[PDB]
RNA sequence: AGAGAGGGAACCCACU
């Protein structure tokens, strides 16, 4: 009935940014990028990855609400240093430590499959 | 149905191993009416003759 | 009725061990050994054969309605 | 309208290959019934394909 | 022993329930005549010698699991719980979804609740064999864990499996059918079917 | 929020292991059941032979049944406190009584220690049988197990008996609770 | 002899012949019958 | 012909008594109905005691 | 969710929510649990029954065996069910580190998992719902239906 | 323009009219079973 | 400021499971790829059932139901395969679905056992995964009958659990608790991990404020749709196109911002 | 009869004038849920998409509400009804001409409620002033009332099948007077007793008992992970 | 593009 479909978990819509960055007013240097469409298993790596930079002052990122698909990821970062450039950076780290990853998986295959 | 008093409804002791002790509707019939135990048997009765 | 296809939890397939742990029980083996002869070792996948009822061979026994 | 009352097949977006009946219909969108889920979803008559 | 040893080889024997009674050794005692009985509850603690509770024993219980009705035969260890959650259980055990019937197919039943992949519990009595609970079960064994989490099993809710329930867990079918007849009458009016 | 989202890093459960207390414990319970039950026969051997003297307002049977009571209460309560005593600040039962979230310590008792007695309209099981409870009991028995006493817990068990009196009383708790409902909405909409 | 401590199995056995002679509803049917 | 009177199912009177698992399969009756129920106007009905 | 649950010992309960597998807990093992149940619904209604029927179904469900649970038994206690779960690689009494489903840290507490025996209620949320404006009107006062 | 009906215990098939009293040609068998529908089904596999 | 090193090691691998350590890296980092062996892995799984004809016991939403959670050898094709809603075809195509018929009618006095053999594939590669038996789809008495066209599209464990290529995925760090992230109350009764190195006589290891996650433990046990490595190899290829797909976003912000 | 008609408890006075069948009113069970505020109540969508208010068009919300009729009906944001000046109701359900689907200063438009709409939330026996109150709408997919914890208490909902009463106030003036009298922070302390009726419920209880006992510390990501939560944090993390 | 609905009473089982 009022079942959501099973596509709500990944797919957007037309008038939906993927990302969507709010400078933050509170305290200086503090931006909420909030993530349509995605869950846990976006956010806790780039917050892992986040509190690895010295200058990053503050890392964290919550879902809303379990039902609606959106991570908030708060980022405070040491001034003369924009989050924006923290979060860019950490994506990067990411998908360079994952490649790396994967090339040693790849050469491990090789190794065990040929004696 | 609806009666103040508890008498009627209670679990009265012989009602060990002839009806079942626990199973009852829990709304406001409680006790009055009640599943029958397991190898509890009515007697269809015979001629006394 | 019919045996599930998949273990609920893991997702394990199981749905092609119903008839061989058949064979297995009737060839005079535990029901622990006939599961583990099938290679179930998380209880989670034990439960789907240990507990199943196939009741769809009783439901063969019935004249199809259709014919 | 002519769609009313007949069975067409998302043809276009995330419901693709859905079999459902129209049960309302406009000059853009329409309602239509699917056969599969218990839910009856609204989509655009250009994702629509009669059978 | 030798009516155990008999009683093991039913179908071969002919020997049943009713040529126990004959044997004058199991009889139907009803509520007037417990009133005048010394009922021995177990053979195994009541007729050995002690310090002596009674030694005047004329009838024994077979076995006290067959005090419970039907529904309280089904819960595991009911001696365990309390005895208002046994009652409440007792209410629930004939409201679980299940195979309520084998020929459900012919039925033509109003409110038909039907489950896909029906379970015998791994945690069973020995009373199940003989209401054939395991024939026509009515739940699904689930690998469940008693835990504080998020916070949607609060107050008496429980947090449940999307990949389990994706795979026919607890995935039911509900039937409904519906009657109707036409009524020839005096001419003034008359029902009959035909698509208007 | 936050308790939530701390209580996901934390974990909290309840299980089987928190209702199970080490063996000095069920000892020091069992030896209490004991002491307490002899207490009650004893005090029954005085009621027959005429040496117990009735308490000053009420009839020799209820000095008895006053005294039974009374060592039978002793006994919950004992036994309760010295189940009560044996958590290890790490069973999760002590984790939601003392917070007040969920139970009591009468639920620790009764589940680790001892049920208690059980009680049909503020007294003692009656003799619906002639001068006998069950069947199983002979004629004339007032002592602990006859009349309703539960001397097992919930972790170990309730004998047959045990067991039927327990649905005694659980019947009774169920007949307040249907028959309150519908008198105290007639006076609260008489006082509206 | 006597059934000094299977009587554990025993009397299960004898509660199956029970309830394969009787059934669960012998009262409806035997009454009616009667 | 005085009158018919309803029966309950599986009783000495029914069509279904004594017969074999195979043929109540044959008949699209189970052998796991206890009977003990009227059937009045297609309604199963139940004599509480 | 809203579908209404119930264990074999009146343990009753709504489905307040459904985790994919891989935000659902999971054990050193892969297994998740099916149902996640309250904590808190045990101590006041005192269900020990049920923890005891987890844990025979644990060591039913590890022996591959269907375990026996008649009430008046004195052949089957809590300890000699723990005695048969130690000898199968678990802890005695069926607790088990479960790692959690988001962050993957191990949770500090131990978590008493297995399997129990659920029902499904008559009772879904779907036959419970409904909504109404200003619709069917009867006809002796022009008050809206019942039902 | 005929209905096609299975006779029930017959479990063979024949047709029927508008007004026609429901009937088996084989044993007179009075529940008759509607084929299956000829248009298409389609079901998610979810 | 950057990213650690990652290192594998694969203590075991046969054709059911992979067993391998994962070292260097953080804790969120693994439980992500968990989480995507679980759901982020494409595979290929019948979604579109089309029922020509059903005479059996079971009725047809439940015969849909079991043809959804049969596994298909996706080993090569999945990564060709586009998503069904992505393709730009008259709505089903050889490019982004997988043709299958059964057509089974039972002419014998046995119980006939549809099975996954009956499943008959156009594309020669994916076909069911079964030395083994094979999957039991429905039982046909004599005179029962079920034709089907059934189309299998890609997708992953999000969308619908018939698309789990995983059959478990165990996932533990520090056997010893030398973190002490849990904390037993009686350490002795506990039962030792696979992967202890402690003798019998200690129970866990001393605590140690400066450690940190590492040294993953991964079993990885497929359900037959992929070999447990491909599985591992898609995963970390998918984790890669998510972040990056993330990143290009976060481009276009940024410069939307400027 | 006549008599016996009115001296009933279904009769006219108790059964017709005093407790009467409301239109605007659903009822479905709740399940919890510690994700939305204390006066916030998750309804489905087909709840929200079947009843409706009348809002009145002005120039301030005249393009909003211009978009939600041209949406129509079973659009969810869209409207089903639309009355005119002379209290004329035109139909959005079936569909008319786009010709007489302005809108000018003094239509009103019964439009699907959305979030921020005010409802009235109660159980059954209204013992007292709190088990009736006045919720926020939050609009959330599955087809229950998600309401929070803490309102449990004056409630007394279990959640173990427990089905609530939602009633949506029509006009602007009633919904006005449920925000100003009827806020579930404004029935906070009760008069019965001079306290609170809310409390903190079991589960959370427990875990902040666990929580601020004095051998419990914290790593900095789970301080940072924990502080995402606070809705009133100012964007300091404090000293440790 | 043709646009509204009605039954009514009685009695059982549960649900919180
Ligand atoms: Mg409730
Ligand atoms: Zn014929
Ligand atoms: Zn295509």
């Amino acid at each position: 009935m009022n079942a959501p479909p099973a596509f709500e978990s990944f797919l957007l819509f037309e008038g939906e940014k993927k990302i969507t960055i709010n400078k933050d007013t509170k305290v200086p240097n503090a931006c909420l990028f909030t993530i349509n469409k995605e869950d846990h298993t976006l956010g806790n790596i780039i917050k892992s990855q986040l509190l690895k930079d010295p200058q990053v002052l503050f890392a964290g990122y919550k879902v809303p609400h379990p039902l609606e698909h959106k991570i908030i990821i708060r980022v405070q970062t040491t001034p003369d240093y924009s989050p924006q450039e923290a979060f860019t950076n950490a994506i990067t780290d990411l998908i360079s430590e994952l490649s790396l990853l994967e090339e040693r998986f790849r050469v491990a295959i090789k190794d065990k499959q040929e004696g | 149905r609806d009666g103040k008093l508890a008498k009627p409804r209670q679990l009265h002791n012989t009602l060990w191993g002839m009806v079942c002790p626990a199973e009852t509707p829990e709304g406001h019939a409680v006790g009055l009416v009640k599943n029958l135990a397991l190898m509890a048997y009515i007697s269809v009765g015979s001629q006394p003759s | 009725m019919i045996i599930p296809v998949r273990c609920f939890t893991c997702g394990k397939i199981v749905g092609n061990k119903w008839e061989a742990y058949l064979g297995l029980l009737q060839a005079e083996y535990t029901e622990g050994d006939a599961l583990d002869a099938l290679g179930l070792k998380r209880y989670c996948c034990r439960r789907m054969l240990l507990a199943h009822v196939d009741l769809i061979e009783k439901l063969l026994n019935y004249a199809p309605l259709e014919k | 309208n002519e769609l009313i009352g007949q069975t067409v097949r998302i043809s276009q977006g995330p419901y693709k290959g859905y079999i459902g009946v129209v049960k309302d219909a406009t000059e853009s969108t329409a309602r239509v019934e699917l056969h599969s889920t218990c839910q009856t979803i609204s989509v655009d008559r250009q994702r629509l394909t009669t059978v | 022993k030798r009516h155990i040893d008999q009683l093991k080889e039913r179908e071969y024997n002919n020997y049943s329930w009713q040529d126990l009674v004959a044997s004058g050794v199991v009889e139907y005692i009803d509520t007037l005549e417990e009133e005048t009985v010394m009922l021995a509850m177990t053979p195994d603690d009541l007729q050995e010698k002690e310090v002596a509770y009674c030694s005047t024993y004329t009838h024994c219980e077979i076995h006290p699991s067959m005090i419970l009705g039907v529904c309280a035969s089904i819960i595991p260890f009911p001696d365990h719980n309390q005895s208002p959650r046994n009652t409440y259980q007792s209410a629930m055990g004939k409201q679980a979804m299940g195979v309520y019937i084998t020929n459900f197919h012919v039925r033509m039943d109003t409110l038909a609740h039907v489950l896909y992949y029906p379970q015998k519990p791994l945690v069973t009595t020995r009373s199940m064999e003989y209401l054939r609970f395991r024939e026509l079960p009515a739940g699904i064994n689930s690998i469940v864990a008693i835990a504080s989490y998020t916070g949607y099993n609060q107050e008496d809710s429980v947090i449940m499996n999307r990949s389990a329930v994706d795979r026919g867990f607890f995935r039911s079918v509900f039937y409904r059918s519906y009657k109707e007849q036409e009524s020839k009458k005096g001419f003034d009016q008359e029902e009959v079917f035909e698509k208007p | 929020t936050v308790i939530n989202n701390w209580l996901l890093i934390e974990g909290h459960t309840i299980g089987i292991g928190d209702s199970i207390a080490d063996s000095k414990t069920y000892q020091d319970i069992q030896n209490t059941i004991k002491k307490a039950k002899q207490d009650v026969i004893e005090v029954i051997e005085k009621a027959h032979n005429n040496e117990l003297e009735p308490t000053p307002g009420n009839t020799l049977r209820q000095t008895f049944e006053n005294q039974v009571n009374r060592i039978l209460n002793d006994a919950r309560d004992k036994t309760g406190s010295s189940a009560q005593k044996s958590l290890s600040e790490y069973n999760n039962f002590k984790s939601m009584v003392v917070s007040g979230a969920k139970g009591s310590k009468i639920n620790i008792s009764q589940v680790i220690a001892v049920v208690g007695q059980q009680n049909v309209e503020g007294k003692r099981i009656p003799f619906g049988f002639k001068h006998r409870t069950l069947p199983h009991f002979i004629k004339d028995d007032y002592g602990p197990e006859s009349r309703g006493f539960v001397e097992n817990s919930y972790l170990a068990g309730l004998t047959p008996t045990e067991f039927f009196f327990h649905a005694m009383g659980g019947r009774e708790g169920l007949i307040d609770t249907a028959v309150k409902t519908a008198e105290t909405g007639y006076i609260q909409r008489r006082l509206i | 002899e006597i059934t000094p401590d299977l009587w554990q199995e025993a009397c299960w056995i004898v509660i199956s012949s029970y309830f394969d002679e009787k059934g669960l509803v012998r009262q409806q049917l035997d009454s009616f019958d009667e | 012909f005085i009158g018919k009177i309803p029966i309950m199912l599986r009783s000495t009177y029914c069509l279904l008594n004594g017969l074999t698992d195979r043929d109540l399969c044959e008949l699209n009756e189970c052998p796991l109905d206890p009977g003990g129920y009227f059937i009045i106007n297609g309604s199963e009905k139940v004599l509480i005691a | 969710i809203g579908d209404k649950f119930a264990s074999r010992h009146g343990q009753k309960g709504t489905c307040g929510i459904q985790y994919r597998q891989e935000d659902m807990p999971f054990t050193c093992e892969g297994i998740t649990p099916d149902i996640i149940i309250n904590p808190h619904a045990i101590p006041s209604r005192m269900t020990i029954g049920h923890l005891i029927e987890c844990l025979q179904g644990k060591v039913s469900a590890n022996k591959g065996e269907i375990g026996d649970a008649t009430p008046f038994n004195d052949a089957v206690n809590v300890q000699k069910i723990s005695n048969l779960l130690s000898d199968y690689g678990y802890h005695l009494r069926g607790n088990e580190v479960l790692y959690n489903g988001f962050t993957g840290r191990k949770i500090t507490s131990q978590i008493f998992i297995g399997p129990t025996y659920y029902q499904r209620l008559k009772h879904m949320v779907d036959d419970k719902i409904h909504s109404r404006a200003r619709g069917p009107i009867q006809i002796l006062n022009r008050q809206p239906m019942e039902g | 323009q005929p209905m096609i009906y299975i006779c029930g215990e017959c479990h063979t098939e024949n047709e029927i009219k508008s007004r026609d009293p429901i009937r088996c040609r084989e044993c007179g068998y009075r529940i008759m079973y509607k084929k299956r529908t000829k248009r298409l089904v389609v079901f998610d596999a979810r | 400021p950057y990213a650690n090193q990652p290192t594998v090691r694969i203590t075991e691998l046969t054709d059911e499971n992979v067993k391998f350590i994962i070292e260097n890296t953080d804790l969120a980092v693994a439980n992500s790829i968990r989480r995507v062996f679980i759901a982020e892995v494409p595979i290929i799984a019948i979604d579109w059932v089309q029922i020509d004809a059903n005479s059996s016991v079971l009725h047809d939403e439940f015969i849909a139901h079991r043809l959804g959670l049969i596994p298909l050898t996706s080993d090569d094709i999945v990564d060709k395969l586009q998503y069904s809603r992505d393709c730009t075809c008259e709505e089903f195509c050889p490019e982004c679905s997988v043709e299958f018929t059964l057509d089974v009618r039972c002419n014998e006095d046995q119980t006939r056992h549809v099975t996954s053999r009956d499943l008959i594939s156009n594309s020669p590669r994916v076909i069911p995964v079964t030395e083994q038996d094979d999957i039991l789809i429905v039982k046909l008495r004599k005179g029962q009958e079920l034709r089907l066209r059934a189309y299998a599209k890609k997708g992953f464990g999000k969308e619908h659990a018939k698309w789990n290529p995983t059959a478990g995925v165990a996932f533990e760090y520090d056997p010893d608790n030398a973190l002490r992230h849990t904390v037993y109350p009686k350490p002795e009764e506990w039962p030792k991990s696979e992967y202890s190195e402690l003798d019998e006589d200690e129970s866990q290891a001393p605590y140690d404020p400066n450690g940190k996650p590492e040294r993953f433990y991964y079993n990885v046990e497929s359900c037959g749709s992929l070999r447990p490595e491909t599985i591992v190899l898609s995963a970390l290829s998918g984790l890669k196109k998510k972040l990056s797909d993330l990143q290009t976003q976060l481009s276009h912000e940024i410069q939307s911002d400027v | 009869s006549l008599k016996q008609r009115l001296k009933g408890k279904e009769g006219r006075v108790r059964g017709n004038l005093m407790g009467k069948r409301v239109d605007f009113s659903a009822r479905t069970v709740i399940t919890p849920d510690p994700n939305l505020s204390i006066d916030q109540v998750g309804v489905p969508r087909s709840i929200a998409a079947n009843m409706t208010f009348a809002e009145i068009v002005t120039p301030f919300n005249i393009d909003r509400l211009q978009e939600l009729v041209r949406r129509g009906n079973s659009q969810y944001p869209g409207a089903k009804y639309i009355i005119r000046d002379n209290g004329d109701r035109i139909d959005l359900r079936f569909h008319p001409k786009p010709s007489d689907l302005h809108l000018q200063t003094g239509y009103k438009v019964e439009r699907h409620m959305c979030d921020g709409d005010i409802v009235i939330f109660n159980r059954q026996p209204t013992l007292h002033k709190m088990s009736m109150m006045g919720h926020r709408v939050r609009i959330l997919p599955w087809s229950t009332f998600r309401l929070n914890l803490s309102v449990t208490t004056p409630y007394n909902a279990d959640f173990d099948g427990d089905e609530m009463n939602l009633h949506l106030p029509q006009s602007l003036e009633t919904r006005a007077e449920i925000q100003e009298l009827a806020m579930v922070p404004r029935m906070i302390v009760t008069p019965q007793s001079n306290r609170p009726v809310m409390g903190i419920v079991q589960d959370t209880l427990t875990a902040v008992r666990k929580f601020t006992k004095r051998d419990v510390f914290l790593e900095r990501g789970e301080v940072m992970n924990l502080l995402m939560f606070l809705s009133t944090w100012d964007g300091k993390v404090p000293q440790p």
